């Protein structure tokens, strides 16, 4: 009822190499073939891998900032109230950007903001125009 | 097992069931109440145990009453028929047992034997047992038939039967206990060397092995789950079969490979895209760096926008870099992915050519065991004599097996060099014409009730026939001697003057390096106490052999026999002997085997009698006249000492029932 | 533990 183990036939396997005097050294030239153009193919991506490692020789250490520790704090400014109108401009309701940018203040801290203000600084259309773009 | 039901099973029968033969004969006790099948059951059995705890004496019917017990010796007319119906079957009292009652003073009916092979004496014993004129005809000088023992001085060889094949329901326990039989196990240990002269590491041996044992099973299965017998329009054989088990495995490799290879391309290409996405992020990195730079630049006091600038630039960069960082995590993943993968590669062949080889080695044991090319054996039906094999070790007989045909032939009127030329059998009675095979000028002429034909099957199936049958043999069964199989495997006796060899191996193989020659003196033999090799050849191998010369053979040999031992230590051979079964024009091979085309129905077809037609028209059905026996006529003990033996007890009981009458039948 | 019987077909 069940073949031995690591012994594998399968109806449509069988059919497949009967079926001709040599449908066996076909099908198993053929996969000889499928296998020396596959392993072609690696040598190739293996090679384009190699010179795209390359490039990246140097990580990105040079470029990297190190990280500003400001507390956050719950008063704004005059200043950044400014820095977050322009955030808003840029980011339009990326909050966490926005709290990136101006440093000291959580997230939260800026979504009130938006309300807040959101009469004083014309937020809607401050957003509008974010949106534009 | 053990008791009576010991008894049963020694006498190849089911202790607990009525057999079909003996329906017949007690159509009235089975077709009756399970009591009285019992009884009989037991009778049967106690009967057939009397007679197998002591085989050197015959069992007379007083005898056995006597030592029957009630309630079971009450009815002495079962006892009788019971007792009665094992004598003529041979069940009991069969091989060479000492008379009590000494034989039938005058004889009734004649028969006439042809060939005194192992199943010819036995039938010609049986009927003379039972008070019949039996002549055998035999073509040979000897006794035998492929039954065939080389002696000079103390060397002693088979070349013929060599292995009784367990003694677990065999008759020839029963002829051994008659018969002075040196019996000798068989140390199932055999090492093997590649052609070079090197033993084939244990890894090997057993890796090979157990992929051979796999092959078969997947045959097997091909054949009993799928039905693959037949492929176009032509009936498989156990060799294609194989071929096509092993085409599918090199074919699976070759796919595990593709799979393995194209993960790694998959992942490879995911690198690449990675790779890809990381650069370019690089590039936008230092492009940002540049400009966040140049906004640092300009020295405060700065107006807001300008503030703006550099933290928005800050914040862009910080993020870039992070998702950088994150890819960067994700290449190392992928790379030690690829790592592994490159780490685990399947196999990379089926087999290597030492492979196929050792595989090679163990095909031609098949091919031996069966006598034939695997390409010739019938897929389905090869291996269906398999569920009646003996139990217990196979053995060797030291002092040969020519022994025992000469034991039965003791007392038997036996025509040597008589070599039967024509077979004429009518509705009155037979007439068998032969000739003197030392002058073949000189004719006989025998006339008799029945001829028992046992000629082998190699012999019957000459073209044109050495034997003429007139009339002839009707279609049935001429077409069954075609479609048998009748096979050839041969011996080289190497008779040495000293040990040379591992004492405590009995057997160890060849292997050789072709896929051709495989069946090439791929085997050796120490059984024999004396210094005595002998060198088998089997496959397609056997019958190539038979076109070269012993010299060459023997050469052949010594080569094998130097490459695994050293040059300076293998002497030539006192005395050399090669067997050509094939080339015998009284064997004309070694024995039968399910050609694929045949069945183990032809050998039922081959045991039917046959039955002249009337003489004068119009006058009623005779009694048949020609019989058959042999190993090629027992379905399921083919290609055997004890088959022969088996069908020779057979058709003596049913010659007898013919001419003598059933007394046993009311 | 011998493989094939010894000298049936199996
Ligand atoms: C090499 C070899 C090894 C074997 N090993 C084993 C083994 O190890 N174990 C086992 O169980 N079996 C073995 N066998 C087979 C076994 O020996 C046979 O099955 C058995 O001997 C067959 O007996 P038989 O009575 O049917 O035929 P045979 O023994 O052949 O007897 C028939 C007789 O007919 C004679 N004859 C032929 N033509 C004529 C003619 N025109 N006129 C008159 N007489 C004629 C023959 O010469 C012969 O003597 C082996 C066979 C061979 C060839
Ligand atoms: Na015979
Ligand atoms: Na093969």
């Amino acid at each position: 009822r069940k073949p031995p183990k690591g012994m594998f036939l399968s109806q449509e396997d069988v059919e497949a190499v009967s079926a001709n005097a040599t449908a066996a050294t076909t099908v198993l030239r053929q996969l000889d073939m499928e296998l020396v153009s596959v392993k072609r193919q690696i040598q190739n991506i293996k090679q384009t891998n190699s010179a795209l490692k390359e490039k990246l020789d140097g990580g990105i250490e040079p470029y990297r900032l190190p990280e500003v520790i400001q507390k956050c704090n719950a008063r704004w400014t005059t200043e950044e109230q400014l820095l977050a109108v322009q955030a808003i401009r840029k980011y339009g309701r990326d909050f966490q950007a926005i709290s990136d940018v101006i440093g000291n203040k959580s997230v939260v801290q800026v979504k009130n903001f938006f309300v807040n203000y959101r009469r004083r600084f014309n937020i809607d259309e401050v957003l509008q125009e974010w949106e534009a773009e | 097992p053990s008791g009576v039901e010991g008894a049963a099973f020694q006498s190849r029968l089911p202790h607990d069931r009525m057999t079909s033969q003996e329906a017949a004969c007690f159509p009235d006790i089975i077709s009756g109440p399970q009591q009285t099948q019992k009884v009989f059951l037991f009778i049967r059995n106690r009967t057939l145990q009397l007679w197998l705890d002591n085989p050197k004496i015959q069992l007379t019917f007083e005898a056995t009453l006597q030592q029957l017990e009630a309630p079971y010796n009450s009815d002495t007319v079962l006892v009788h028929r019971v007792h009665s119906y094992l004598e003529r079957h041979g069940l009991i009292n069969f091989g060479i047992y000492k008379r009590i009652k000494p034989l039938p003073t005058k004889k009734t009916g004649k028969v006439i034997i042809i060939g005194s092979g192992v199943s010819g004496l036995a039938a010609a014993r049986q009927l003379q047992s039972f008070g019949m004129d039996v002549t055998l005809l035999e073509a040979r000088d000897r006794v035998g038939g492929r039954v065939a023992t080389f002696r000079k001085g103390n060397y002693v060889a088979d070349l013929g039967a060599m292995v009784v094949t367990g003694l677990g329901g065999n008759p020839m326990a029963v002829v051994s206990k008659q018969v002075n039989m040196e019996l000798a196990k068989i140390k199932q240990k055999c090492p093997l060397y590649e052609a070079n002269g090197q033993a084939v590491p244990k890894e090997k041996d057993e890796m090979v092995e157990q992929e051979f044992n796999r092959l078969l099973e997947a045959t097997s299965y091909l054949s009993h789950q799928l039905d693959f017998n037949v492929l176009n329009n032509k009936p498989v054989s156990l060799g294609q079969a194989l071929e096509v088990v092993i085409q599918l495995q090199e074919k699976h490799v070759k796919d595990e490979q593709i799979e393995h290879w194209k993960k790694i391309v998959k992942t490879q290409e995911e690198l690449k895209e990675l790779l890809n996405k990381m650069v370019n992020l690089k590039e936008k990195i230092k492009e940002l760096h540049q400009q966040y730079k140049e906004a640092s630049e300009v020295k405060p006091p700065r107006d807001i926008t300008a503030e703006f600038l550099v933290k928005s630039k800050h914040r862009d960069l910080t993020a870039l870099c992070k998702e950088y960082d994150e890819l960067a995590e994700t290449q190392g993943k992928l790379e030690e992915k690829l790592q592994e993968l490159e780490a685990n590669p399947p196999s990379d062949v089926y087999l290597s050519s030492r492979d196929r080889q050792i595989l090679d080695w163990h095909f031609a044991n098949l091919e031996f065991a069966n006598a034939t090319p695997l390409s010739t054996l019938s897929l389905k039906h090869w291996d269906q004599d398999d569920d009646f094999e003996f139990t217990g070790s196979h053995l060797t007989v030291r002092n040969g097996y020519s022994c025992v045909p000469v034991a039965l032939a003791e007392g038997l009127d036996i025509k040597l060099n008589t070599a039967v030329r024509q077979v004429r059998y009518t509705a009155s009675g037979c007439e068998v014409i032969a000739v003197n095979t030392r002058s073949t000028s000189q004719t006989f002429i025998y006339k008799c009730d029945a001829v028992l034909c046992t000629l082998p099957l190699g012999v019957l199936k000459q073209q044109p026939p050495a034997v003429q049958f007139v009339p002839p043999l009707p279609e049935w069964k001429t077409s069954a001697v075609q479609r048998m199989g009748f096979g050839n495997l041969n011996k080289v006796v190497l008779c040495f003057d000293r040990v040379f060899w591992d004492p405590s191996v009995n057997l160890f193989g060849h292997v050789g390096s072709t896929t051709a020659s495989r069946g090439e003196l791929f085997l050796f033999w120490n059984l024999y106490k004396a210094p005595i090799l002998l060198a088998l050849v089997a496959g397609e191998a056997a019958g190539i052999m038979e076109n070269i010369s012993d010299d060459v053979i023997v050469g052949r040999c010594l080569a094998i026999l130097k490459g695994i031992f050293g040059s300076s230590a293998v002497p030539q051979p006192k005395e050399t002997v090669v067997s050509r079964w094939r080339a015998d024009p009284w064997a004309r091979g070694s024995y039968s085997y399910v050609a694929a085309g045949s069945s183990g129905n032809d050998y039922d077809l081959m045991a039917q009698p046959i039955t002249p037609g009337p003489s004068i028209p119009g006058a009623p059905q005779p009694i048949p006249r020609l019989f058959f026996a042999g190993e090629h006529t027992i379905r399921n003990y083919p290609a055997t000492v004890h088959g022969a033996l088996l069908s020779g007890l057979r058709e003596a009981g049913r010659i007898a029932d013919q001419f003598l009458g059933a007394m046993y039948t009311l | 533990x011998x493989x094939x019987a010894l000298l049936a077909a199996x």
